[PDB]
RNA sequence: ACGACCAGGGCUACACACGUGCUACAAUGGCGCAUACAAAGAGAAGCGACCUCGCGAGAGCAAGCGGACCUCAUAAAGUGCGUCGUAGUCCGGAUUGGAGUCUGCAACUCGACUCCAUGAAGUCGGAAUCGCUAGUAAUCGUGGAUCAGAAUGCCACGGUG
RNA sequence: GGGUGAUUAGCUCAGCUGGGAGAGCACCUCCCUACAAGGAGGGGGUCGGCGGUUCGAUCCCGUCAUCACCCACCA
RNA sequence: UCCUCCUAAAGAGUAACGGAGGAGCACGAAGGUUGGCUAAUCCUGGUCGGACAUCAGGAGGUUAGUGCAAUGGCAUAAGCC
């Protein structure tokens, strides 16, 4: 367990393995491996044969996690005061793309008692 | 979201902002569009909107330039 | 080692430019790293604390021993010197030994971060480093994550104000910035 | 005047649940590649071929057709190989950021289309409930209307059975 | 004036060698059909206030606030 | 019944239903010892996070502790190991 990243699946498909821990992208998923000349088949589980102990800084040299979060809060970054449209939707747990509030929104708050 | 190279403002609004430093003697312009935007041509003038209710000065600055005017007399109050 | 004898040849032997002194013998040192690791939800049997030091020995050069608590700590049943936590307090080459494994091989949980303050204080020039977890150090196969435990650090030295500790925070190559 | 001319709002606002439509939780499966067997209909500021460009949406050169002409448009399930094998999964993508496309006097709110990067739920379902008697129930494909620009709702026709 | 005992889910109340809270009945949502009823699913605690003993106190100790009850006791 | 201060007179006992509070059991350890060791409280600063809360640094000092209420020795520690 936790051998790609911070997420915890044990036996995983390699091309989407550095997905769910803030860094990759699904193609680029796909290409950090090509790059590398990195096999793009079989289902991974542990730091054999080089199939990931070699993509360690290839993920850490761009935003990831909380420098991923500040890239894709630049949207608010003039916002974090003023609270026009997206600054409030920021500043509380609210939606910025409309949300049919009156159903649909346990994903938003918390699940139904 | 494709809004390029240019400021898009209408004509009556360009007789305004070839005189805007005139806006410590001049009154606010008495707009009824929100759907309209702020660009950095406009930066020194004035700017009063309907709010559905009454007109209300907005205060304008170079940094909320590409923000329409229904982000400051707010559209469909929600929160 | 290299980044200890750094501290014997690059660090203050020259102060006597900037800061008054009647000796060259008072430019200031470092004394201690007390270092600290909490046991959580683990504290009502902790015979588990001699597990986690010994994974804290496993980049520590020390040999693990456990913190007795003070003035006990909320209702868990703490008596005295109850076994809470570890130190595992460094002196000497192990301050610098840790120093040269930690944001050297142990990197893969580092937070979002680019200088800590220079101009930090306490009131005698001893500066902190927040870094909460133990982050980890790659070896060829782990199977070693799965909560990675806490990590706290505050040095100790002889430095009497906050801009003569400015001048020993030089000791080491964590990124700090002016 | 509550008019309707004009610049503009709201009718896609949620203190909470159900009905409708729908997809996955799959292995009697899904995806890519190949390939068998279609009906019906719409189509002159339309359908737009070949060909070019644009990751693509779309744009350009430009044939024919006004009806058994030429175009939408090689129908998809089905079969065959590979591959997954309880893994909160290649699955599934709510949330969401950017970059392009398109209509329009104007699209952020309350539009569509496309390409990236980021990612939660879903491992099975309570008291209960519904539809068909045969090419029917099952279940995947394909059109039509409205219309500047945009339907998953409405109508309509095939395949296996 | 003197005294006994309590204060926890809306209400009834459990939980004292001193170990970070639980049931019944309501209620709330849903099912059946429209409420009564029947069924199913679900919920959150100023566990009186301030001091003292203790590692830890609604829980042991003091003292005030409150309630219900007892009582105002010889000639 | 035992046990403690003040009142209680610079020798000593001491009244009051005077001012005020406890014990009625524990501890193989806190017992024996050679050696080693040295707080409280207030303040500054905290973390993924707090109903409670980390280890340092600054102030300070027979102000912690001693199985138990109460007082006083106490580092030669009689405090803990």
């Amino acid at each position: 367990a936790r051998i790609a990243g911070i997420n915890i699946p044990d036996h995983k498909h390699a091309v989407i393995a550095l997905t769910s821990i803030y860094g990759v992208g699904k193609t680029r998923s796909k290409a950090i491996l090509a790059a590398a000349g990195i096999a793009e088949d079989v289902k991974i589980s542990e730091l054999s044969e080089g199939q990931i102990d070699t993509l360690r800084d290839e993920v850490a040299k761009f935003v990831v996690e909380g420098d991923l979060r500040r890239e894709i809060s630049m949207s608010i970054k003039r916002l974090m005061d003023l609270g026009c449209y997206r600054g409030l939707r920021h500043r509380r747990g609210l939606p910025v793309r409309g949300q049919r509030t009156k159903t649909n929104a346990r994903t938003r708050k918390g699940p139904r008692k | 979201r494709s809004l390029k190279k240019g400021p898009f403002i209408d004509l009556h609004l360009l007789k305004k902002v070839e005189k805007a430093v005139e806006s410590g003697d001049k009154k606010p312009l008495r707009t009824w569009s929100r759907r309209s935007t702020i660009f950095p041509n406009m930066i020194g003038l004035t700017i009063a909107v309907h709010n559905g209710r009454q007109h209300v000065p907005v205060f304008v600055t170079d940094e909320m330039v590409g923000h329409k005017l229904g982000e400051f007399a707010p559209t469909r109050t929600y929160r | 080692a290299k980044l200890h004898d750094y501290y014997k040849d690059e660090v203050v032997k020259k102060l006597m430019t900037e800061f008054n002194y009647n000796s060259v013998m008072q430019v200031p040192r470092v004394e201690k790293i007390t270092l600290n690791m909490g046991v959580g939800e683990a504290i009502a049997d902790k015979k588990l604390l001699d597990n986690a030091a010994a994974d804290l020995a496993a980049i520590s050069g020390q040999k693990p021993l456990i913190t007795k608590a003070r003035k006990s700590v909320a209702g868990f049943k703490i008596r005295q010197g109850y076994p809470i936590g570890c130190k595992v307090t460094l002196r000497g080459e192990r301050m610098w030994e840790f120093f040269e494994r930690l944001i050297t091989i142990a990197v893969p949980r580092i937070r979002d971060f680019r200088g800590l303050s220079a101009k930090s204080f306490d009131g005698r020039g001893n500066y902190s480093m927040g870094v909460r977890e133990q982050i980890i150090f790659p070896e060829i196969d782990y199977d070693k994550v799965d909560r990675v435990r806490g990590l706290d650090i505050t040095i100790t030295t002889t430095a009497k104000s906050d801009e003569e500790g400015r001048a020993l925070l030089a000791a080491f190559d964590f990124p700090f910035r002016k």
